[PDB]
DNA sequence: TGGAGAATCCCGGTGCCGAGGCCGCTCAATTGGTCGTAGACAGCTCTAGCACCGCTTAAACGCACGTACGCGCTGTCCCCCGCGTTTTAACCGCCAAGGGGATTACTCCCTAGTCTCCAGGCACGTGTCAGATATATACATCCTGT
DNA sequence: ACAGGATGTATATATCTGACACGTGCCTGGAGACTAGGGAGTAATCCCCTTGGCGGTTAAAACGCGGGGGACAGCGCGTACGTGCGTTTAAGCGGTGCTAGAGCTGTCTACGACCAATTGAGCGGCCTCGGCACCGGGATTCTCCA
């Protein structure tokens, strides 16, 4: 009976830029429709690179790869830059 | 017993990112920073479209954000529009794209 | 080999030899070689039911894996003791040769070396029951007299030649070992064995190969197999349809990665295939060797010079390649012995048999012969100085000493450990050895301000593109006053600042190798001066324009074909005195015993070629004072890189 | 009767339905629709109303966008009316069947 | 009374010409706009189909629609996939 | 030795079974080859995309008939869904 | 011992396909059918092309086929080209063809 | 001196270029504009002649697509000339740029 | 430090070049305005896949760029193309 | 108006050549057996949950006319566009030549699979309440005729 | 030629139903350690990639240039919005209903792991021959004259 989704983690984050408005369910569900498309897009994509480059393993590297592939410059450096920020701070915590 | 989000200190949970990239069965040997970049890059996009989602519906000065709103936020960029170029989109619509002769004489 | 009594030998391991020698034999962990307190077992099936267990709550079995491992740890053993029989046979043959030339073998087998100081018992000279022969080859040209190691070391060529076997001749690189093995093809075609030879050595390295084929040995026919793929395909065309019936050049990965040159030099079925540094021979894991011993040859000589170490590989690998039908034999145990990677719980050279097949094999194949045995004087006086150099050694202790290391820098994430890889750098660390050296390829003169001088009187040439006004100046202010003393004078558009005066004359390194001058000026000490730089390079043409003058910069490219172009203009008093090799070289053949005095301009902070590239230096009987001399500057990274800091006791 | 100009009606329902973005078609037909070509492929099929919501969705935003498409065609005809070879072209740029 | 190719009628083909933003249109229009969305959702219906056949039920869902869709390369967001 | 794989004489096999009297191009033989590279491919994405819908480890002949079915023309798959049934019952039962 | 190709009686890799079935990363799990039903499919499909590269070749009277018949066979049959509309061939042009206004002068 | 009936030299040359099937593009120029256009995102970066084939061939493959589109869109606006907006149409339908 | 430089060139595909592109694009007349533009059309494509191809080469680590490296570049947007390796 | 002739297409034979067939050779991968487990098949049940009835009703749909306005035709003119010429030039041939960079063993080693306890986020059930729909309602603004 | 009328449009009241916050099981990321094997990365080496460099020359740039479609207007015409009056059926609601996804258990078999061997093929090479230029030479052709 447990179902998975991530709109309490849409909600949150949109709760961090706009904590007063509101959203529709349906667009709940859109959201995650479209967070679930971008998520496959991209590891499908990076999987892709690690095949070409034949390593099975695979890194940040592979997945800064991936969105420079995928994204449009400024939404790419965007990216990039908001990969970038929290991988050590993570990482050295 | 520290979670991932919160030493990231990111809103994405990784840890069942991990587990679909695990399971989802894309890639041989899944790294462990390599999620924690994804879901920070689409935390990011996330935010970034609801930015624009907030801001159509403060333009209609509403609270609930809607697919109309949506569709104003996809419509009215261009880079995300190249990115969302081929998405369809429930209760969708698309922005007012009067023409030239669509004017009566 | 066996089955019943090579496991009673993997019994008396597993109920004889200690933790570290059980987990060294067995290869097993440690855990697993006390599973020693699982010892004794009265016999292999009782190992059987001993499997070490899983743990317990609060696949395989240890028997048959360690049974099985062990038992073909054992069958190498033995099969590696069929080997040290065989060659210790055959080194007792050698031998029997070397007392047939009633002549002091001054090494023994017990280390895996063959030494000989000369050979005079020049008092007793040739005996006539002997593989020694006292004379020059006469198709080696008498232009150099070969000397008594040298003759010594052809005619145990030529013993371990007659012995339809593989030898290594091992002597400490000044020796000049290419020197006799050219020789020996000189004496082989005195002896009518006039092909097929084969010569395998990199490519820095055929430049005493080549100009010695042409020098040494001129009337020995000699074919080059190197170029590139379609040059030595046309080669191939040219000795398969045998228009040459030539007598002896590629590399090693050239004959060993490419099966059509692997095929080729098979279809050739040489008579003596000769490998000069052959470290791939320094590894029986090593498929390169193996193809090397593929060869069609009754001789395989191998040249090198470093003192064999006490690893079971390296002897198994000079043990297989010395010995024929021992390559030939399969030695698939032997693969298995290698697998233990000498680990602290599982050392398989220190398991106790292994060290006594270390000595065992330990092998009168390998003739070594130190250079102090038959000894070049190696004078060690560093560099005096003037005071401008030595100014600009703190001026570059601030460049070179640019905030890198030793504060953190600024960054959007948390990453610190991987800002590690700025200083010691390699511009920035030959730069620090260019400190050492002659101190004007700084900015200095024509720092940054005379450029755009240069560049100022360039528009007025048919030198001026359509866009070189900024471009020549930045593509002149990086070089520096060495780089812009020799255009700056010879572009006869700007010539305002061409000559710097000659600051050359008071400099550090030129004067010291003014003081060696004297060897060359006054003496017929011919120099060799070697360098590390090529702009050192340009630096000692344009120095020796003062008081010694120069002929012509000794370019390093004599390694292409038999080339003598720079070397035939030499060996005159002191005029044609100063030629100009440097590290760059392969240190394995020597040119006319002329050349005695080796000096390092530029020293090499590795002790890899000072003993190679110097065997123009060591001998008997060289035919003038020999000295080599090392050009280190007492506090900045030369003497650091110099390797002489300290020792260890034992 | 008022008389209206032509096109005035049809450019405020033009702003309507660029503001408003509902469905249109009505349901029971689109659904009879959907079960006549379902019984081409096997018959005795179930659907969701969901499914065939989205069905109906799918397929109003794939022909608007034609219809978009044939606009700017027409607008490069220098004509206000549509003619199906300008749908034939777009189908030709699209690469759908001409 | 009817085939359900005209179960769609021309004043919705109209009014989608409104949110389509066409002022005037033939008397040809309808037919073969008709016949367009037709061959264009039976494309990807049957391979609805074959999905539920694969997924080896007789009910049709909205998750196979939309994958169709997909490959058919007309993505969609809202109700999850 | 430098090899590598092609399918350039499972190409000539097939050539040599329609037309024995037909030579090729070595380019166009390359075109085969990454034809059925992305023939391979394409079928083999559309699969794994299934077993994931259809909650699946384990991919069998049974995905790949409607893996076909999805990505192909329907008269293809109206020959190929029977050379499939009988090249796996030539496989099958038949040893 | 038959190869499983020849268990079928085919001209492929069937081995080899279902080894790259294996390391190909999709999913966990290979049925030993499916190398089988994929192989036999390839080949259905390369008989389907290679046919009509030979049907131009003889139009051609060409021994060995050119790309330009594989550029005619993919763009004469439908089904082909819709397999093949996004494909593009290495020195292979295009379908000839003179458009309606474009006829010459009569 | 004979001078033809302006097109029809244009209209066998399209018969010539739909017959033949080699390259168009002089290798030098184009090559020296991508080697320009890599540099301008990162300098000194090296390729390979196959690599530069290719990317002639996607080139012209890619271009005659557009042109076959734009010139069906003269075919609707009843021309046998093509000017800007056709392209601009052409990029506008397929979604490309337009 | 000595390198050269050399950009533009875009004028180096010639307007006739364009006319014989035509000719294979199979149009018979051609306004004067047309040589100009689409050498900003391919030079957007161009830069839609080239700066992405090195992005697959600056992950591979490399200083050349492969064919194979092309055909990952242009099966991006599904343009695909064959023998060239692939 | 049929001809006609330079332009153009088509064509047998010339003689390479260069890919293409074809044969060897060694190595790797496959084809074999057996475990083995766990997923997959299959059986069981059931319960939400599409179908599918019927009642009513609102509006969307359907036509009459209608006219007018938007598409079509044709006249003209003009200006832009193909089309042989020239020259010029840059590309290709092709030759050479060098070198940074692709290639492959090698060696760790660390970095990432994997097992189990838990606890703690974290999805499901359930009021809740307040936004936004839902409906009048009086005012701003713009269509359509002055 | 502003004005009359129709429609937007914020104003103001209802309600109600999606948002949400919490219980609340619950299960799973995290720890935490084993572990082992691909990755880094070293280092030394050929090689394809680049740069230059020179001659020959197809072809591009510039040009005439005449004429041919683009276009512009405009006359006509016909059909399509656009009313207003039937109409009808979609929808909304509700009640079976049955059935089929949607699970459960529960056994089992089929593929994954892992070694052998042998031969398919792969690469090198070698032979050789179909086609690909010319190459004159026969057969068409269609812009321009009878």
């Amino acid at each position: 009976k447990r179902k998975e989704s991530y709109a309490i983690y849409i909600y949150k984050v949109l709760k961090q830029v706009h904590p007063d408005t509101g959203i529709s369910s349906k667009a709940m569900s859109i959201m995650n429709s479209f967070v679930n498309d971008i998520f496959e897009r991209i590891a499908a994509e990076a999987s892709r690179l690690a095949h070409y480059n034949k390593r099975s393993t695979i890194t940040s590297r592979e997945i800064q790869t991936a969105v420079r592939l995928l994204l449009p410059g400024e939404l790419a450096k965007h990216a990039v830059s908001e990969g970038t920020k929290a991988v050590t701070k993570y990482t050295s915590s | 017993a520290k979670s991932r989000s919160n030493r990231a200190g990111l809103q994405f949970p990784v840890g069942r990112i991990h587990r679909l990239l695990r399971k989802g069965n894309y890639a041989e040997r899944v790294g462990a920073g390599a999620p924690v970049y994804l879901a920070a890059v689409m935390e990011y996009l996330a935010a970034e479209v609801l930015e624009l989602a907030g801001n159509a519906a403060r333009d209609n000065k509403k609270t609930r954000i809607i697919p109309r709103h949506l569709q104003l936020a996809i419509r009215n960029d261009e880079e995300l529009n190249k990115l969302l170029s081929g998405v369809t989109i429930a209760q969708g619509g698309v922005l007012p794209n009067i023409q030239a002769v669509l004017l009566p004489k | 080999i066996d089955t019943a009594a090579l496991k009673e030998e993997v019994l008396k391991y597993m109920n004889r030899c200690s933790t570290q020698d059980l987990a060294d034999m067995t290869g097993c962990t440690l855990a697993e070689a006390e599973f020693v307190a699982k010892r004794p077992f009265p016999d292999l099936e009782s190992a059987l039911v001993v499997k070490q267990p899983r743990p317990v709550i609060p696949k395989t079995p240890l028997g048959p894996r360690l049974v099985g491992i062990c038992m073909e740890i054992m069958r190498g053993y033995f099969v590696v003791d069929a080997l040290i029989r065989q060659c210790e046979q055959l080194g007792g043959k050698i031998q029997r040769g070397i007392e047939a030339w009633g002549l002091s073998n001054t090494a023994t087998s017990d280390e895996g070396e063959t030494s000989l100081v000369n050979f005079d018992q020049k008092s007793f000279g040739t005996p006539a029951n002997s593989s020694f022969i006292t004379t020059p080859p006469a198709s080696f040209s008498p232009d150099i007299k070969l000397q008594d190691y040298q003759i010594i070391g052809i005619n145990w060529l030529y013993l371990l030649y007659e012995l339809k076997l593989a030898g290594i001749l091992a002597d400490e690189m000044g020796l000049g070992k290419t020197c006799q093995t050219i020789a020996f093809f000189s004496l082989l075609m005195d002896k009518n064995i006039n092909g097929p030879h084969l010569v395998i050595a990199p490519a820095s390295t055929m430049e005493n190969w080549l100009r010695e084929f042409a020098k040494f040995c001129p009337k020995l026919k000699i074919e080059l197999y190197y170029g590139s793929q379609v040059e030595r395909e046309e080669i191939r065309e040219r000795i398969n349809s045998n228009k040459d019936s030539y007598n002896v050049l590629t590399t090693y990965r050239l004959a060993a990665t490419s099966k059509a040159d692997r095929l080729f030099l098979r279809n050739q079925k040489f008579n003596v295939c000769v490998y000069d540094e052959g470290h791939y021979l320094k590894n029986r894991a090593s498929e390169r060797y193996r193809h090397l011993m593929s060869i069609p040859a009754d001789f395989r000589v191998l040249l090198t010079g470093t003192p064999l170490q006490n690893n079971l590989k390296e002897l198994i690998s000079l043990l297989a390649f010395i010995l024929p039908h021992v390559f030939d034999y399969g030695l698939k145990s032997l693969d298995v012995i290698f697998t233990m990677k000498k680990s602290p719980e599982s050392d398989f050279e220190r398991a106790l048999l292994s060290e006594q097949r270390v000595s065992r094999a330990k092998a009168p194949f390998v003739l070594r012969r130190k250079k102090s045995q038959v000894l070049k004087t190696r004078i060690i006086e560093f560099c005096e100085f003037s005071e401008e150099e030595r100014r600009r050694y703190d001026d570059f202790a601030s460049k070179q000493s640019v905030n890198s290391l030793l504060v953190m820098k600024t960054n959007l994430d948390t990453n610190a450990n991987l800002a590690k890889k700025k200083s010691t750098a390699g511009f920035v660390l030959v730069q620090l050895r260019k400190l050492a050296d002659h101190p004007m390829l700084f900015r200095i003169h024509y720092k940054d301000d005379i450029l755009r001088q240069m560049a100022k009187a360039i528009m007025n040439e048919p030198q001026y593109k359509k866009a070189n006004e900024l471009y020549i100046f930045e593509d002149m202010q990086y070089m520096s006053d060495i780089e812009l003393h020799n255009l700056c004078c010879k572009f006869p558009s700007i010539n305002s600042f061409q000559l710097k005066d000659e600051p050359w004359m008071d400099a550090t390194k030129v004067r010291k190798l003014k003081k060696l001058l004297t060897n060359a000026v006054e003496n017929g000490d011919r120099v060799v001066l070697f360098s590390q730089f090529t702009q050192v390079l340009d630096i000692l043409q344009l120095v020796m324009k003062s008081l010694n003058l120069k002929f012509l910069r000794f370019d390093g490219s004599t390694q292409v074909d038999f080339r003598q172009d720079l070397i035939d203009q030499f060996y005159a008093d002191e005029s044609i005195n100063v030629f100009l090799l440097s590290t760059k070289a392969g240190g394995f053949g020597i040119n006319l015993a002329c050349a005695n005095m080796v000096i390092l301009y530029d020293v090499s902070f590795n002790p890899f070629d000072d003993l190679q590239a110097e065997d123009r230096a060591h001998r008997v009987g060289q035919k003038k004072e020999v000295t080599v001399y090392k050009f280190v500057v007492k506090d900045t990274i030369e003497e650091h890189i110099q390797r002489l800091a300290n020792a260890k006791i034992a | 009767p008022h008389r209206y100009r032509p096109g005035t009606v049809a450019l405020r329902e033009i702003r309507r339905y660029q503001k408003s973005t509902e469905l249109l078609i009505r349901k029971l037909p689109f659904q009879r629709l959907v079960r006549e070509i379902a019984q081409d492929f096997k018959t005795d099929l179930r659907f969701q109303s969901s499914a065939v919501m989205a069905l109906q969705e799918a397929s109003e935003a794939y022909l608007v966008g034609l219809f978009e498409d044939t606009n700017l065609c027409a607008i490069h005809a220098k004509r206000v009316t549509i003619m199906p070879k300008d749908i034939q072209l777009a189908r030709r740029i699209r690469g759908e069947r001409a | 009374l009817r085939d359900n190719i005209q179960g769609i009628t021309k004043p919705a083909i109209r009014r989608l010409a409104r949110r389509g933003g066409v002022k005037r249109i033939s008397g040809l229009i309808y037919e073969e706009t008709r016949g367009v969305l037709k061959v264009f959702l039976e494309n990807v219906i049957r391979d609805a189909v074959t999905y539920t056949e694969h997924a080896k039920r007789k009910t049709v869902t909205a998750m196979d629609v939309v994958y169709a869709l997909k490959r058919q390369g007309r993505t969609l967001y809202g109700f999850g996939g």
